[PDB]
Parts: C-alpha cells; structure tokens; sequence
DNA sequence: CGGGAAAATCTCTAGCA
DNA sequence: ACTGCTAGAGATTTTCCCG
DNA sequence: CGGGAAAATCTCTAGCA
DNA sequence: ACTGCTAGAGATTTTCCCG
C-alpha cells in the first residue's frame, strides 16, 4: 500500500506502480506474517 | 465479391449460415461473412463470454434468504472477509428483514447492502431501517443470481456445514448458530491464512488505522506537484515516480517532467 | 504434537474444522491436520475436480431424445464428426428408438450407440435391433448428461437452429429436417474448417484408406525388431527412432539399442 | 539486527514493552518479546459480562465486551435456559468469547447453557453491566418513540452506544474499540504461535553449547545462548529438532 | 445502448430502460 | 453550516447525538449544535 | 460514563509502572516523575 | 493420533524403537516420527 | 528488419441435459 | 467395468505485405 | 551447486442460487 | 446507472535443508 483514497487506492505490486479502484481491493495488515516478521 | 454477396444473402435467410459457410461457399473475405452475420437480427443469440466483479468495498454486505427443512434462514455475508451473520426467521417478510438488518448494522458498521429483488428486501419497511442506519441498498439485476455469487456460494457452504453437524443439535436454529460459529472462526484459509472472524476484525481495524494514518499525512505534508500542466496534488513519490490528483485524477508519472513545489 | 492432536480431534468432532483451522490453533505440521480431516467421515463432501472424456472413436454414436413444443425429437450424433440425424417420432417408446436405431445403422456405418438409461433405450426391441445390426450398446452413468455431452450439446444447437427456423415452416418435423440440413451443410467450423458433412465423409473415407494402405504396409513390409528384448514386431521407423508391438504394447524407442531383423 | 544492543539499552533505562522496542528499532516482535522477557525488574480481550435487564413487561437479555464496552443486546421471550443458551451461541459464533461472568439466576445455570458453553468452549463465571444497563435503557428512552416494537427500540439503542457514542482518551466508539482489543489479541495469539514453535529446537553456533532458538532470518539466524543474545550467519550455526 | 460498465449494460427497448448483465448481452 | 445544520438535524432526530458529535460530524459551531439539543424534547444539554 | 472508571483503571496503570520502575530508584519522589515520563511518551498507543 | 499410530508408539515403549518400525510398516509420514524421535528421550539417533 | 492490418489462435460462456 | 461439449464473441498473438 | 522432500502456488469443479 | 464466488482435491512448481 502507497496511497489509501475514498475511491481509490494506490499500490506497487513488485515495482511496478498501479491504482486499483476501492471496490477491487482488499487491504489487510495480516498478524501472522507481521508477528513473524 | 459483387455477385457473390447477393448470394451468400439470400442463402442466409434461408439457412442462417455462419460466416465461415458464407466465405467457403461464396469465396468472400471473412470480414464480409461477418457483416452479413452481423446485421442479421434472428442470428443475435450469444451474449459476450466474460464474468463481472461484485463490489467489495469493506463496508458492503449481501443479503438473501435460503431454505433448509421447509424453514426461513436470513444469511449476509460482508463481501470483503467471508465473516457471516445468519438467523432462522419466521416467514420471508419485509418486518423480519427490517429487524435482522437493524441487528446487523448495530454490531458491524454496514455502509451498503446487497439483494436481489424479492418482495422483502424491496418492501418499504426494509428502506425505512436502511434510512435510519445509514445504509445504502444495492438491488441486484433481476434473474441474476452471480450478482450475489459471494453470499450464493456461502449459502452453499453453510448448508454443508449445517448438514455435518446436523445431529449434534435437536431444532435446525441451533444448528444454524454452531454453522456460523464453525464458518467464522474453525475454518481457516483465503488470503491471509485467516478464519473469517479474523480476518473481517483485521479489514475493520485496517480501514480505521489507514484513513488516520493518511489523514494526519496529508494534514502535515503539503506540497504542490506540476507535471508535463497545471497544480497537481501530490500523493506519493518514490523509486523514480509520483503520484497525483489531477483534477480528480490520479496518475502514475516518472520523476522525471515532473517538479514540486 | 502429541498433546495438539487429541484436542484438534475433539475440536474436531464438534466443528468439523478444516486442516488449516487445526494447523493454526493447534500448531501442528500440515500433513497431521490433513490425515485429522481425512479420516472423518463427515467431512467427506467434494469430488475431485476434473472432467472426463467421451469416446469420439469413428464408429460411435450418442442418442437422446429432446422436448420441443410437446414433441419428442429423437436425435442422434456422430461423435467425431458433429453430423447429426433427428426425427420427429410419435411416442418415446422402444419401438420408435429401435425403428430410428436401424435406419441410421443402414444409412452409416455404426458401431457402437452410447445413450443414457431411459426406458427407450434400455428395452429389449431396442437390444434386438441393436443385436441384428452388430451395434454395441453404451449406456451412459445414471444422472450423468455430461457422459452424452456431445448430444445435449448438440440438442442445443438443434433447438438453437430450429428456433431461427421455425417461421419458415408450417409444423414442426419439418423445422427439425431444415435445422438438420443447416446444421451438416451449412455451418462451418471445428477441426478442419468443415461443415458437419464434409468432415463425416472425410472421417469415414480417411478410415477406410488407412485401414487399407496400412493393411498392405504390413502385408509387404516384414520385420522384427529387438531393442533393450524379445523379437518385437516392427511398426515405425524414423528421424531416429522405431516404433514396435511388444506383447500388444506400443512403445517409442530410440533408435540406438534397437536392432531391425 | 544491529538495534537489539539498542533495545536492550532502552529497556533498561525505560523498560518499554516489546510492541514499541519493535516498532522503533526494526526487530521481530519474537527478538523484543524475548528482551522484555530476560528481565525481572521488568515484570480481557475474550470477557464478557451477562445479564438479564426488565423494561415494560419484557427481558433484555444484556452482553458487555468488558474490555471495550461493545454491548449486544436483544429482546428475549422468556428468561429461560433455552433462549439463553441460544443467545450465547449467537455470541461465540459471532465475536470469540471466552468467558462469561453471570450473577447465579436460574437462566444462566441452567444445563442447556452450560452445554452451549461446552460446545463452544467457553468458560463460565459465577459492576460494570449496572452501569451499561442504565445507558442502554436511557437509549431506549430517547428512541422509543422511533419505533412501534421495542425489539426495534432495542436494536436502535444498541447501534446508537456501538458506533454513535464518541468517547474515552482517543474520542472512538466501542465499536471501534472492540476491534483495535480484537485485532490486538490476534497479534498476541499469532505471535504466541511462533515462539511455541520455535521453542522446540535446539542451535549450535561456532561447537558452542545448545541455545535457544529465537529467529530465522534470510541472511542471518538470532538465537540466545546464556541469557545473552547473539546473531551469526546460518551457515555457521546448526539447527535442530529437538 | 445508454450506458456500458463493466459486467452491466443500461438498454432502450422501445422507451423501456432495462438493465442487463454483460453476458447476456450482444454489442454491434 | 454548508447545510449541515440539516444534516445534524436528521441525524440527531433518529439517534438523539450529542452536541460535541454533531459540532465535529457536521463541521458545526458548538453554538448550532448546542442548539439542536436543546431544541429536542428528549433531551438535556 | 468513560472517565468514571476509567480514573481508577489509569491509577492502576500508573501503579502498574511505578511496578517497574521502583528498581531504579531508593526515594519515591524520583520514580514517580519517571513514571510519568514513561506514561507520557514511551506508551504509545490508542487509536493509531 | 490414530490406532496404528499409538500401537507403534507402544510398541516404541515395548522395544525401545522408533524410525525402523513405524516409518516403514506403519507407513508413518517421516515428519511425525521425526517428532516422535525428538520427544523420545530413548531415541538418541 | 518495421509497422500495420488481416488472419489465426486463445479465453471463456450458455445451454443442453 | 467410463468419461462434457460446441459454437460464438471478444482478446491476443502471428503472419503476411509492402516497403 | 544437487536432490529430495515439504511447502506454496496453480488448475479446476460443484453448488449456491 | 452493475458486475460470480468459495473451498477443497489433486497437479505443478518453488523453496529449504543438508550436504
Ligand atoms: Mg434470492
Ligand atoms: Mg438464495
Ligand atoms: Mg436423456
Ligand atoms: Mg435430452
């Protein structure tokens, strides 16, 4: 994650920058691998 | 191909060839066939082979009701993490959708709902409770079932799971409530690795901490981006790029023909 | 794990919790939650997901009768090529099924029928038609259509035609024979750019050619290749290699150890 | 890597707990779980309280997320063990509840309860729920009239104290605050599920004597040796189950 | 055709608006 | 307010908010939102 | 209804740090500015 | 784990062997005998 | 060797049961 | 011991034709 | 750098309407 | 102006662990 907009969000999906509209995106922080590391 | 398309058209409206019987027998470039094809109305019987996307925005949920030993079950599903919410009700009445709906917005925040067009989730009470919750309504197209497949391929997968464990309890609520329970939180899988449950406390919480996380960036930086044009708002920059809201816009640029000021 | 696993088994037994569920609560290897899943007999609820493939050998055929308009329409496909034979008939009934069956055994070469396990079918004047023939009979998995997927394909098709056709014709048996016409002359497509026709005919006279061209080869050429073995009967040889029938085995050796006599 | 000389040093003089030795010096949370757990000078989510309020001739039965203040609530027919056991099985099947505190009334100690929470594995327990209760009925005095049925009036106050009443240190909704504790416990959960994990090995760095393992890095492997904490390349080092 | 999104389509059928899903629909 | 004093209106005849809700929600003066309350039957400020 | 157990919960806190921190220090006047210090900025949590 | 499973294991506790049995005849997955060695304080390996 | 358009190949769906 | 397929609509890639 | 096994990713289906 | 999806079974590819 980049940049969270009301209908849109930015990301970079392995160096390559996209914007994907809000309602195709499913943004976590996801604790397992966090709390791995 | 003078001659021969005044043939080829004839024939069609006798046989309705397709265009590769039409450029076999009448020796016509396959662009020709096709316009022929193409401006026949009773040839017109195929739609286009692609599938939408439902919306999942974190705060939307679908609706609908399924039937299981001749009672009522009332299942929504919040599209973004598979978390279910589902109670038997009494009759497939407009009062009983109004309830279960209130019942929901007051434990999770709902900003939209899903359905299809049957007479309770169109009734007058329902768009009264939505009202007062603050809940957009989305009514599907009609006949259209994969516009709720999310809460149509849970429907499946509760039923499955109320049929394994059907005989661990007497009357089918119960059995309906042990369903929910298992669905949420003891089956893991998707994309985190998570159970439903968690993985609908982590969109929330997601959702919370990046709006503050943003707002409070944009409150702090401010800066002026030109492009190309006229004063971009920047968004991002990074990794020779930058990102702007031009006019409502926003666009992926290098660093390069860009400055900020 | 000893501890995790008498717990995920009880847990188990209430939940039904799917292999991850029991790997993530009770932090066991995949493969022990895995077996906990499989040996459950409750939670045993989904087929492997692939699909099989229906002979399309030369000879075979697949019958069905469709509904139209109150009419039974007993129609019948060449597996290999798409050509296709339909008749209005009166009744579903053996008799019908066995007065079609033979007509189309004395217009093409029909070696073996494949059908589903309807009452017409199955009945004994069917069989004694199919005897006097020399026709084989395949019926078809009970509540399997996909096992006559050609034929409910090409009903589609069939219903698909006679629907464009059906206001150039006063009744229906006669709708059936132009869709019949349309369907082997006049559409093209598939393996060879053919219509169904063209390509039956090439199916049956490129069988009838090889058999014979090859039938010579053998009868001329004689020889007897070992390799690696015993004295296996030779078939093909070239580009570096030979291809040999080896105890009614077929097999692609290279052509070095293997030695033509 | 080069932080947990840092992190010890800030924990000794600020004994600072290990989400923010964490966040400030780039280490794995099991790294500063293990720096906060090396010192003795340095040394919820799941509760929730029952109960069975009486407005106008009806039972609402009452449950508080103790730790937030996330209150579910709902019109009952009949204060019996049966629509209990149900209510609490709606519950654990919708947030994970552990333990409930109920005052000893006849619903709560019923056996249909009781094996709703054995199925459900929670644990029952035989100040906080007056005081909701008094906010819940005050609610349901302001919107009574919003509505013909006072289920309705109910499930209105109950989204009104969810997420219409701002309040506490940061300003949020006990909406809010039952996700951030929820979201808090499944980081306590997971990180609690890598250190029983790993805590089952045994490394050999340099051969020096058996050390506890504590990461696994890409380019590196941090162990524990000596109550001292030290990290060498993988190569030199031997890891095995024991 | 009124208007075209993706997976829907809005149609005039002789001043009769309908809305139809994408697949089953044919665009000339 | 940019007819928010309408919009807090609504809002607090269904869920009968307070005025420091109203005044941050609405992008209201303390003042209005004061007085959306105290206007209400069912309240107190 | 925030404050009002909410008091007695963050005197518990601070308790909780004075806990901890009385190790470093023989005179209370001392430690308790540390636990303020620490309450003040080293806990950082809440909303964000 | 199942009944073939802890009839190897007792007759792990019975012979004092725990790879060369179970891995093989009982057709245990390597990984649970692994672990099996590992918590067997009588397997050394 | 380069585009550009025309042709060929690929992806994917409904509808048949 | 038996088994999904077919035809069309649009997307993508390949090939051919003048340079 | 090499296998080999264990883990992760991919392909594909039923069943819900 | 709106829209198929999900979870499991087996196949395939990738990664990790001792060399
Ligand atoms: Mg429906
Ligand atoms: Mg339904
Ligand atoms: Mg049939
Ligand atoms: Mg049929």
């Amino acid at each position: 994650l980049l940049w969270k907009g009301e209908g849109a969000v930015v990301i970079q999906d392995n160096s390559d920058i996209k914007v994907v509209p809000r309602r195709k995106a499913k943004i976590i922080r996801d604790y397992g691998k966090q709390m791995a590391g | 191909f003078l001659d021969g398309i005044d043939k080829a058209q004839e024939e069609h409206e006798k046989y309705h060839s397709n265009w590769r019987a039409m450029a076999s027998d009448f020796n016509l470039p396959p662009v020709v066939a096709k316009e022929i094809v193409a401006s026949c109305d009773k040839c017109q019987l195929k739609g286009e082979a692609m599938h939408g996307q439902v919306d999942c925005s974190p705060g939307i949920w679908q609706l609908d009701c399924t039937h299981l030993e001749g009672k009522v079950i009332l299942v929504a599903v919040h599209v973004a993490s598979g978390y279910i919410e589902a109670e038997v009700i009494p009759a497939e009445t407009g009062q009983e959708t109004a309830y279960f709906l209130l019942k929901l917005a007051g434990r999770w925040p709902v900003k939209t709902v899903h359905t299809d067009n049957g007479s309770n989730f169109t009734s007058t009470t329902v768009k009264a409770a939505c009202w007062w919750a603050g809940i957009k309504q989305e009514f599907g197209i009609p006949y259209n079932p994969q516009s709720q497949g999310v809460i149509e391929s849970m429907n499946k997968e509760l039923k499955k799971i109320i049929g394994q464990v059907r005989d661990q309890a007497e009357h089918l609520k119960t059995a309906v409530q042990m369903a929910v329970f298992i669905h949420n939180f003891k089956r893991k899988g998707g994309i985190g690795g998570y159970s439903a449950g968690e993985r609908i406390v982590d969109i929330i919480a997601t959702d919370i901490q990046t709006k503050e996380l943003q707002k409070q960036i944009t409150k702090i930086q401010n800066f002026r981006v030109y492009y190309r044009k006229g004063p971009a708002k920047l968004l991002w920059k990074g990794e020779g790029a930058v990102v702007i809201q031009d006019n409502s816009d926003i666009k992926v640029v290098p660093r390069r023909k860009a400055k900020i000021i």
